[PDB]
RNA sequence: AAAAUGGAUAA
RNA sequence: GGGGACGGGUGAAACAGGAUGAUCCCGCCGAGACCGCCGGCCGCGCAGGCGCCUGCCAAGACCGCCUCUGUCAAUCAAGGGCGAAGGCCGGGGGCUAGAAGGCGAUCAGACACCACCGUAUUCCCGGCCGUAAACGGUGCCGCCCCGCGGCCGGCGCGCGCGUCCCGCCGGCCGCCCAGGGAAACCGGGAGGCUCCGGGCUCUGGGGGGAGUAUGGCCGCAAGGCUGAAACUUGAAGGCAUU
């Protein structure tokens, strides 16, 4: 273990805060739903604070969260 | 209380110069 | 019957012993005897009798299992006087002081309600309910403070609780389900899937509001068992 | 010098605590500054053992028990022996005896 | 049956008995009536002599079940019991009058009206 | 009548000048009460005593 | 429970 | 309604209450205060401070964040707001404590301490006042700084799946590695200084006189803020060791 701050292990970036890190950036991604008629990408903000709404539908796909939004139907994993 | 009595006496004192002043003037 | 009968000084020397007997919910109806002067002067002797109220354990009330009712009081009030024998009916329910000051503990969560149901008789009855928070099961941490979310959750569950456990109850409706302490119970079935709870007791349900002319409830808490 | 880093007080982050009195001198200290020791005792002295409970009538009953907290000023306390005057190195260690 | 109320007052204990409904005295007795010492009058041989008087007027009454209600001076301060509590016991002990549930009636305060001797309290 | 009482066993010395050495007792008509009392002067364990009042122990050790 | 005092000046 | 004698009170007492029935209990009734236990190396607030029940409004950090601008920042004269307690003004209240006042004991004398009684006050609503050992006796932003911790608020990742484990940030704290200092000791600074220099603001210069005098100004007042000199004196003072 002589690693320097020139090259830090990936897992230490990704554990510390996205300000504290020799390079800053996004926490969040994109991560997908699954709808009626969709077994192909929906992709929705993966930390939504607000309602996205079923593709031509009236209810809501994805829940309020502080956090990571949350879900009521199937979903699909980061980008596919 | 020691130096709070001392505040106490000069406080008299400044309010007996007040009246006392009134009075000759 | 103890002055009628013997040799006792001034107060004593003029004075008789009458019955007082508790509601058919209870197993031991005899609440003890009462000293009152005989029929002399202005007053009658069971006139005075009758407005005397008799504090007595629910264990002492129903004999056969005494950790269960053992702290727990039972407030009796002459209502009428049959054959010298004074009937008495509820008058509230306390649990007694080593049984409120053992439930008190450091870390842990309070919470009182004050709830006012009114007896369909017309005894509008201030019913105060405890409960205290302990941990889940194993818990990291020894203090057991919770989220107040669930804090109000409890809260509300007590109220609806209490309304669900005393809707439109009668007192001998109301004095069963303190009979058997079936309401606390059903507290901790209400409040179990939040954060666990410890001691969800009603502390205390205190007549606040007395319809007079009460002898139909008298009646039905002194003899419809057989009826029912 | 400061004898104690507490100061003589829990007072953290607040700034003031309700005050209560001492139930000896009935002097007025924050509740910071006081000793609250929980007390749980048979109601009738331990020397009545079973004496009341063999004259008592209902079975299985349990001599009532007393669960009060005793809070009692900083002054009171050292003059009735509740805590004692500890040594320099005494003084940091905690561990309730 | 009886409640023997048992007010173990600091200055003075007071053993006093009703029955039930706590309108009837039916024996009253104190133990400052038989001490000279104003200081002593609280003192368990005080209990012990005003007791034992007390119960031989609780059986010339009749009864023989005493459910002690136990008290304290209470209110705004003490909360403890003064020597007498356990010895005016003790005399009931050496009648050996059977005796019911013993839960302990000194008034409680919610929230205090507050008590003497100021914010330095007593300077004794 | 006076109770008859012998020491079952012994306790130390009180009072600050020392004399009141404490012993227990045990009654001989009776259940031989175990009651803390205390006495002036030298005592033994098992040594006989009088114990005039009976009905109240003395204060506890 | 009740207890106040002690010259200056060197040692 | 009892019912039967002294009841307080203390260190021991004494003054008061009582056969106009005291103390004591128990059922009331009226009043105002107060929100116990839970109540904390808890939390929240810009401090002062803040703890019954529900309902009601507005508010605030912190965290989360593939939101928005785009230097809008820092710190402060002068000025504006708030500020415990006590005071004071005009209404109210009025339970309990209780400045004054009386009183008992207390001693040489206590007019002090300890009891007993009690007005202002405490309480409330509109005002003033502007002070505190307002304390962490440590200004305000900024940044690096070593391990073991406890709590707390979000916020994640794996484990079996727990109110786990590792933590990520904002605080609340205890021990302390350096290092500093006269030391007590701070060490999330009182460290990174004589090997001295991130910025802004206040404030001191031996000890008395002195927060005194006067000149203002503010206040109903009580007083607050600013603020002397003449004159004196050799020590005053900090932390330690015996």
């Amino acid at each position: 273990m002589n690693v320097d701050l020139l090259y830090p292990d990936p897992v230490e970036e990704q554990r510390k805060h996205k300000l504290k890190r020799l390079v800053q950036g996004p926490n969040s991604y994109f991560l997908e739903i699954k709808c009626a008629g969709c077994q192909d990408i929906v992709v929705v903000y993966s930390h939504a604070n607000t309602p996205v709404f079923c593709p031509g539908c009236t209810s809501q796909i994805s829940i309020p969260t502080g956090g990571k939004c949350a879900f009521t139907s199937q979903v699909e994993r980061y980008r596919q | 209380m020691r130096a709070k009595w001392a505040k106490k006496r000069m406080r008299k004192l400044k309010r007996k110069r007040r009246h006392m002043k009134a009075r000759s003037k | 019957k103890k002055i009628t009968q013997r040799k006792n000084p001034d107060p004593y020397l003029k004075k008789e012993w009458y019955p007082v007997i508790a509601p058919a919910h209870f197993k031991s109806r005899h609440i003890g005897q009462t000293p009152v002067t005989k029929t002399a002067g202005l007053r009658v002797a069971t006139d005075v009798i009758n407005h005397r109220v008799y504090e007595v354990n629910l264990g002492d009330l129903n004999p056969g299992a005494e950790d269960l009712n053992g702290n727990t009081k039972f407030y009796l009030q002459t209502q009428l006087v049959s054959d010298g024998k004074c009937l008495t009916n509820f008058h509230g329910m306390d649990i007694t002081r080593h049984k409120y000051g053992s439930l008190f503990r450091k870390g842990c969560d309070c919470i009182d309600v004050f709830m006012d149901i009114p007896t369909t008789d017309g005894y509008l009855l201030r019913v105060f309910v405890i409960a205290f928070t302990d941990r889940f099961r194993f818990q990291r941490r020894k203090n057991c403070h919770v989220k107040g979310r669930v804090i109000r959750m409890m809260r509300a569950g007590i109220y609806e609780t209490l309304h669900n456990e005393l809707g439109k109850v009668s007192i001998p409706v109301l004095v069963t389900k303190l009979s058997n302490f079936e309401v606390n119970a059903k507290l901790t079935e209400a409040l179990q899937k939040i954060t666990m709870c410890r001691d969800v007791m009603i502390r205390r349900v205190k007549v606040v509001k007395r319809p007079r002319n009460t002898m139909e409830l008298l009646s039905t808490m002194h003899d419809s068992n057989q009826v029912r | 010098p400061v004898k104690r880093r507490n100061n003589g007080r829990s007072k953290y982050n607040c700034g003031h605590t309700n005050i209560v009195r001492c139930q000896n001198c009935h002097r007025c200290v924050p509740k910071d500054k006081v000793i609250k020791r929980f007390t749980i005792r048979n109601i009738v002295d331990n020397t009545i053992a079973d004496d009341v409970l063999n004259a008592c009538v209902i079975q299985g009953f349990a001599i009532p028990k007393l669960y009060n907290k005793v809070q009692y000023c900083v002054s009171c306390s050292i003059h009735n022996h509740i805590v004692r005057v500890r040594s320099r190195e005494d003084r940091k260690i905690r561990t309730p005896p | 049956f009886a409640v023997c109320h048992i007010y173990a007052g600091k200055n003075d204990t007071f053993i006093h008995v009703t029955d039930l409904s706590g309108r009837e005295t039916i024996g009253r007795v104190s133990g400052g009536m038989k001490v000279k010492r104003h200081c002593d009058e609280p003192s368990a041989y005080a209990a012990m002599q005003a007791t034992q008087d007390l119960i031989e007027i609780i059986t010339d009454r009749g009864i023989t079940a005493v459910h002690i209600k136990i008290r304290a001076d209470g209110g705004t301060g003490k909360r403890v019991y003064g020597q007498g509590g356990s010895a005016a016991i003790r005399a009931l002990v050496r009648g050996g009058i059977k005796i019911g549930r013993i839960e302990d009636s000194t008034p409680i305060p919610t929230d205090r009206t507050r008590h003497k001797g100021g914010r330095r309290g007593r300077r004794l | 009548e006076p109770i008859n009482a012998r020491v079952i066993e012994v306790l130390g010395r009180t009072s600050s000048r020392g004399g009141i050495t404490q012993v227990k007792v045990e009654f001989m008509t009776g259940e031989k009460r175990q009651i803390i009392r205390n006495v002036i002067g030298p005592v033994r364990k098992d040594d006989i005593l009088v114990l005039m009042e009976s009905e109240r122990e003395a204060r506890r050790l």
